[PDB]
């Protein structure tokens, strides 16, 4: 989920980074291939009556949907005086998606070009 | 609680070529 | 040359070749029952007799081995529980080995009937060319039927020269080989009357015997034999595997209704049973005679045996397997090692809830936790978002009453909704699905496997009627009729 | 099973040199 | 002993049984 | 059975699609498409009718034992749905998420006032009227409309809970739970 949201950014026109928030990918009422789920679902194996023990704990019992915290650097390039437009480039850095929880995230990293107009 | 690998093992090597010699043996007597 | 759906037709008009290859089939038949009765004593684990029963282990012929009396084997030991006295030459694996012996003596009879084949016994004297006496063979065939069905009816299973038949209790706790009075009344009618058996097999023999000399005195009639083709063997064909399918679906009714020829500590229990609550309420009618008179909770459902409670469980359903969930009931769900205990639910005010048991129809079924009057009042929900149903809510609490679970009381965690998912199923056991690397889904019992094959066997059967019946009575045309 | 197969190994060789011995071919030329 | 209670008391868990199906007049 | 000649030029005798239900000193007039269920969510229920076609659309009536004289001694009508934030279910999820969209943080249902009102019938006795739109996270029936019309008679709560999904409300299920709603009078 490639967020910016909630970012605070501190530093200089040349280099200014910070801290934004990274929801989960999945909502809680998202349903796996199977039906479990978080706020909604099965959180059992229905497939079978005889698996629920202490090791589908990863898979049922646990579904967390806890945000993470990215964080990504701006540059201010390519100022405008007349009308306030910049357009630098940045660079963020986040985690992957952990699915339902089961598996731990990649770190992504993201560059590309930003645009914004002051008033 | 039965070594099936080892019973499939001794049933095709005993199978295989018995119906072999026994198909050659069959089609020698049936055209003399 | 013929096709490939003809070539057993050879031995139409070969009546030594015809017994040939019936004393092949016969041959490769009692091989099978000595070969499988081998596999099943080599698979078979006879440690836990209570718990862990032979049909919960897959075993096929081993009931019918027990039904008719072999109990113990070479091994020493009995699957009642009992350690094995002298067996004799008639265990299981002594009954595997005589048939086994028997098959390769029908085998060497089958080559002996395959090369001398042109016996004078089957030339007919009158007209010289071969027949066979069908409604005299008829007469030979219902004679020795009976006789053989009066000997066992009067001599095995009443016990006066043979072992008896396994009885059991009516909810098939004890159980065992015992001789069998025959009971001569209306009652000899009721299917699940072990005295039935008896008095149907004597009664059945004598008049087997009088149809027998009947049939050896009395020729048919001239309509009657051209009506029915009597002079062909296509016709007997077409009329016995008729009888044959008939038979085959009784058996097959039998099996699945359960009945005294069909013990449940042998097949298993019946879906009709835990549709019933046949074993539920003789638990709850136990229960609650403990508990009227003296014995508490806690020390009352210790009274209950654990073969009752193993019993009233939907994982012995024999309705509840599926057809390609293969091989034995403790490869589906493990190995039953022990019973957790009755789970006894309660509100956070107080009053007793009970899981809705599962049907059988039902894969999978709601956990829901309803009130004695018959109102919901909690449930594992779907959505977990709305109503006054959920368990970390409603304030539900199982407290148990069994062997190793007797005192401990769960109320805040999951564990409660897990126990009462437990408790859809029925009693709540402990499993072992680490031995036989257990799947985790339902098998079916040899009681549910025996029905299916047998009334698969029973339409196919009835095909092959129909079409020896055409065959039979349109031999004319199927051959010929020469422009006319 | 394990003592089953070896029986009926054993059966079936005995089996074979029984038929060897008792119907086999004629013997030709000397 | 108390035939009311355990047809109540198998009430909850199951409707099929056979305590339930038969003298279902009365009730 | 007694034997009586079938309905033929007689005309019909229900069109009003409404069929009065009196009670323990409450009236209101049911939805004639609906039919009775035995399902107390919470036991205060005495009375519940839901619809055939899908139980979302239910009501019910309340008959709690309480002590303030009459609803007005409840406060203000928003003091009293705070008080009455109970009969809508609270969630059973507890874990984190700010992944729901359009909801508070680690919420995963809301509830929005859209009525406040004091409607009186015959006696003087004013009636606390009030329409919520619940919007649960997943969606469905896109929210639902609970109407609640509620009052104490002697000394107990009357307290009509008509819901509604979404769903049903914009097809033109507004009239009949609207009509249960300026039917429930307590008499
Ligand atoms: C009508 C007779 C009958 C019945 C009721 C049973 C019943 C049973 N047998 Mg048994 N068996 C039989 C005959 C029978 N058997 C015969 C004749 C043999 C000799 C070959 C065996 C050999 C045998 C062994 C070795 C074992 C069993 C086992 C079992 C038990 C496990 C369930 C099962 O069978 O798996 C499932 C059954 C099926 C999936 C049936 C197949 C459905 C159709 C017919 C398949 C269609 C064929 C298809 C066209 C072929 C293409 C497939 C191809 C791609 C491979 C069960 C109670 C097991 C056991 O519990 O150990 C004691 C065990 O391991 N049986
Ligand atoms: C068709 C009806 C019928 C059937 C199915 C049975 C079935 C059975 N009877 Mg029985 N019985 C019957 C009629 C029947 N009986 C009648 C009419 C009588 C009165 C005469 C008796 C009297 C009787 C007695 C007194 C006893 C039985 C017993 C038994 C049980 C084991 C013996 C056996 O038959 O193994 C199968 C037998 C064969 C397959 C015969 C094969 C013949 C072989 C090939 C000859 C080879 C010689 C030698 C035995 C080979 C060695 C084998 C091995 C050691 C190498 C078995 C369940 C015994 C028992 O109580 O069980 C413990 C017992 O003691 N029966
Ligand atoms: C000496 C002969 C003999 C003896 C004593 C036994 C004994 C036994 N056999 Mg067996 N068997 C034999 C010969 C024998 N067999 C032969 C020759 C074959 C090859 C066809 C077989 C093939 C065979 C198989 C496949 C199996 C056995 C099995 C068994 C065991 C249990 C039998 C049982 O309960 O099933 C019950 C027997 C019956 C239900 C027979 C009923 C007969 C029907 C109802 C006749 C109805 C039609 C009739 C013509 C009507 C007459 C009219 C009437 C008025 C008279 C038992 C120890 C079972 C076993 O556990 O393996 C070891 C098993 O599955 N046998
Ligand atoms: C399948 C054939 C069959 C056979 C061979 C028998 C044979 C027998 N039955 Mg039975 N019966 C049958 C079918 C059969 N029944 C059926 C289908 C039912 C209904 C479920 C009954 C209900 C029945 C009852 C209630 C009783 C018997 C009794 C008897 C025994 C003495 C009756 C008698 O003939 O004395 C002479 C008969 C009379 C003086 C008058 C006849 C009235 C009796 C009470 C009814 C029984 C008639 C019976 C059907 C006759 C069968 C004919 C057979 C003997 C050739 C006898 C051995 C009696 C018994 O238990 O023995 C102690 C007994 O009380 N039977
Ligand atoms: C007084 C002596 C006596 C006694 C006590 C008995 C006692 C008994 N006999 Mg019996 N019988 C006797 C004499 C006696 N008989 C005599 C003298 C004869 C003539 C030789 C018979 C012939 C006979 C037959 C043919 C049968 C019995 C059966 C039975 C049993 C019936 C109960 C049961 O097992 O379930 C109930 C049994 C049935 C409901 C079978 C009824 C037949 C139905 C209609 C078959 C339907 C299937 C058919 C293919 C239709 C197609 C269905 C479609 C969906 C495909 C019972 C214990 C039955 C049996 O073997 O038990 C398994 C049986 O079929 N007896
Ligand atoms: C005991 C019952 C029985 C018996 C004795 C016979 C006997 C015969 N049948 Mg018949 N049939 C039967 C049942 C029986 N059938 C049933 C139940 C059906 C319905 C499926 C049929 C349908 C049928 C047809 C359509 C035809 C015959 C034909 C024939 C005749 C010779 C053809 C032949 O078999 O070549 C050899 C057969 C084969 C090489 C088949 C290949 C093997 C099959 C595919 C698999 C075998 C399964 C397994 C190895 C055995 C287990 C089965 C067992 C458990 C039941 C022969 C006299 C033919 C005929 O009318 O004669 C001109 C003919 O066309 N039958
Ligand atoms: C699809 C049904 C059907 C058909 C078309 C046939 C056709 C045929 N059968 Mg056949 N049969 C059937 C079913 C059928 N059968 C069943 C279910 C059985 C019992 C297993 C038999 C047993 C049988 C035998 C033993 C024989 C035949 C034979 C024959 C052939 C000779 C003509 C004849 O007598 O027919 C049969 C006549 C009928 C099927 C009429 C049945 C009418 C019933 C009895 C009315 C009873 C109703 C009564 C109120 C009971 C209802 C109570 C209910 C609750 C159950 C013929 C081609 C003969 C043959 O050799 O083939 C050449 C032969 O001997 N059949
Ligand atoms: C060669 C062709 C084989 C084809 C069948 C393969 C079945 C799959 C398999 O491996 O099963 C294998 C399974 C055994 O399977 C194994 O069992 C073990 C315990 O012994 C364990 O539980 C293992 O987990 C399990 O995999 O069963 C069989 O051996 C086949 C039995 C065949 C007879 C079944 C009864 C059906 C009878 C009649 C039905 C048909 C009627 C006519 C048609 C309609
Ligand atoms: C373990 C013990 C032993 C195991 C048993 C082994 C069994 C061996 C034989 C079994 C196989 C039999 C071979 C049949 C050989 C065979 O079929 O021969 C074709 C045969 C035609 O026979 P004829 O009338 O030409 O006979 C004259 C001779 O030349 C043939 O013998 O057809 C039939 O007999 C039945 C008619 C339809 C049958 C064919 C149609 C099948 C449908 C296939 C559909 C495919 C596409 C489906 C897509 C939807
Ligand atoms: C010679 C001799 C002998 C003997 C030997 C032997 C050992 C034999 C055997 C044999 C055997 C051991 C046999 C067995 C067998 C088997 C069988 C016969 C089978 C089968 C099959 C079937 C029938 C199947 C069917 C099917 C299929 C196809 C698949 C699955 C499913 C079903 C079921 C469908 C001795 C030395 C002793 C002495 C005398 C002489
Ligand atoms: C020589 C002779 C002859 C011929 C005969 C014959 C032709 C026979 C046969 C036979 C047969 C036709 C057989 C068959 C069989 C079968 C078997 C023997 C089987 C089996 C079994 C098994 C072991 C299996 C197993 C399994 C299963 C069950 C499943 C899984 C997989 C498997 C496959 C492993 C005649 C009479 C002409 C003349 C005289 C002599």
């Amino acid at each position: 989920l490639f967020t910016i949201k909630e970012f605070d950014g501190k530093g200089t026109l040349d280099s200014f980074s910070g801290d934004f928030l990274v929801p989960s990918y999945r909502g809680s009422t998202f349903l796996d291939p199977k039906g479990r789920g978080g706020a909604t679902g099965y959180d059992n194996a229905i497939a079978l009556p005889a698996k629920a023990d202490a090791d589908e704990i990863q898979r049922l019992n646990n579904k967390s949907y806890t945000p993470g915290k990215g964080s990504a650097v701006f540059s201010v390039a390519k100022v405008d005086t007349e009308t306030g437009e910049i357009a630098g480039v940045f660079e963020s850095i986040q985690p992957s998606d952990t699915e339902m929880g089961a598996h731990p995230a990649k770190d992504i990293k993201i560059t590309g070009l930003w645009y914004g107009q002051l008033t | 609680e039965v070594n099936i690998l080892g019973l499939t093992a001794t049933a095709l090597f005993i199978i295989i070529p018995t119906s072999f010699l026994l198909i050659l043996y069959v089609k020698t007597a049936a055209s003399e | 040359g013929l096709p490939w759906y003809r070539v057993h037709t050879v031995v139409i008009n070969d009546p030594g070749r015809l017994i040939s290859v019936h004393l092949m089939h016969t041959a490769l038949v009692a091989g099978w029952a000595g070969a499988m009765t081998l596999f099943e004593i080599a698979v078979f684990d006879p440690s836990d007799p209570v718990l862990n029963p032979m049909w919960r282990q897959g075993m096929f012929v081993l009931p019918f081995l027990t039904r008719l009396g072999v109990t113990q084997s070479w091994g020493g030991w009995t699957i009642s529980g009992e350690t094995s006295s002298n067996p004799g030459i008639w265990s299981y694996e002594g009954a595997a080995a005589s048939h086994i012996v028997l098959s390769g003596l029908l085998f060497l009879a089958s080559v002996w009937h395959w090369v001398y084949w042109d016996l004078e016994l089957f030339r007919d004297p009158r007209t010289g060319k071969t027949a066979l006496d069908l409604p005299k063979i008829f007469g030979i065939h219902l004679f020795l039927a009976g006789l053989l069905c009066f000997g066992f009816g009067a001599f095995h299973v009443t016990g006066v020269f043979g072992p008896g038949i396994w009885v059991s209790d009516p909810y098939g706790l004890t159980g065992s080989v015992q001789p069998v009075a025959p009971s001569w009344g209306a009652e000899g009618f009721d299917p699940y009357n072990p005295g039935g058996v008896p008095a149907h097999h004597i009664a059945a023999g004598i008049l087997g015997v009088l149809a027998g000399l009947f049939h050896l005195c009395v020729r048919p009639s001239i309509r009657l034999y051209f009506g029915l083709s009597m002079g062909s063997i296509e016709s007997v064909l077409s009329s016995s595997i008729a009888a044959v399918f008939w038979a085959a679906f009784v058996v097959a009714g039998t099996m699945w209704y359960g009945s005294a020829a069909t013990p449940i500590e042998l097949f298993g229990p019946t879906r009709y049973q835990w549709d019933q609550g046949f074993f539920q309420q003789e638990i709850q009618k136990r229960v609650a005679q403990s508990t009227s008179e003296g014995l508490s909770v806690s020390e009352a459902w210790a009274k209950i045996p654990e073969k009752l409670a193993f019993y009233d469980y939907i994982g012995n359903n024999p309705a509840k397997g599926g057809l390609f969930r293969t091989g034995a009931m403790n490869s589906g769900d493990g190995i039953a090692v022990g019973w957790l205990g009755h789970a006894s639910f309660k509100d956070q005010e107080g009053r007793e809830l009970f899981v809705r048991r599962m049907p059988t129809f039902f894969e999978t079924f709601p956990v829901v936790l309803i009130d004695k009057d018959g109102v919901v009042r909690a449930d594992v929900p779907f959505r977990k978002a709305e109503s006054k149903y959920s368990i970390e809510q409603v304030g539900v609490s199982v407290t148990f009453y069994g062997g190793e679970l007797n005192g401990l009381t769960f109320t805040d965690p999951s564990t409660v909704k897990k126990y009462a998912r437990k408790a859809q199923l029925g009693e709540i056991f402990e499993f072992d699905r680490s031995t036989l690397q257990s799947d985790g889904v339902f098998r079916s019992s040899p009681r549910g496997w025996f029905t299916f094959g047998h009334l698969s066997f029973a339409l196919l059967f009835f095909f092959g009627h129909i079409w020896h019946g055409s065959r039979t009575i349109f031999r004319d045309v199927f051959a010929g009729i020469d422009e006319d | 099973m394990e003592a089953l197969v070896y029986t009926f190994l054993l059966i079936g060789t005995l089996g074979i040199i029984f038929f060897s011995i008792f119907f086999r071919e004629p013997p030709r030329i000397a | 002993q108390r035939v009311r209670t355990v047809l109540d008391m198998d009430d909850p868990a199951k409707e099929e049984t056979v305590k339930e199906l038969r003298k279902d007049i009365n009730n | 059975a007694y034997g009586e000649g079938a309905n033929v030029f007689g005309r019909v005798t229900n069109k009003s699609g409404f069929v009065p239900y009196a009670g323990d000193s409450f009236a209101l007039l049911l939805p004639s498409k609906w039919n009775p269920s035995d399902e107390k969510e919470v036991d205060s229920i005495v009375l519940r009718y839901a619809d055939n076609f899908d139980a979302v659309n239910n009501v019910y009536v309340i008959a709690q034992d309480t002590d303030k004289s009459s609803i007005q001694d409840y406060g203000s009508p928003e003091e009293f749905i705070s008080q009455f934030g109970y009969l809508l279910g609270r969630q059973a999820w507890a874990g984190q998420t700010v992944s729901e969209g359009g909801f508070d943080a680690n919420k995963v249902s809301s509830a929005a006032l859209l009525g406040v009102a004091t409607e009186k019938d015959k006696k003087g006795k004013t009636y606390y009227k009030f329409e919520i739109l619940s919007r649960t996270a997943d969606g469905n029936e896109g929210g639902r409309h609970q109407l609640v019309k509620a009052t104490v008679s002697n000394g107990k709560l009357y307290l009509l809970k008509v819901q509604a999904g979404d769903k049903r409300w914009f097809k033109g299920t507004d009239k009949e739970c609207l009509g249960v709603l300026d039917s429930f009078t307590v008499v």
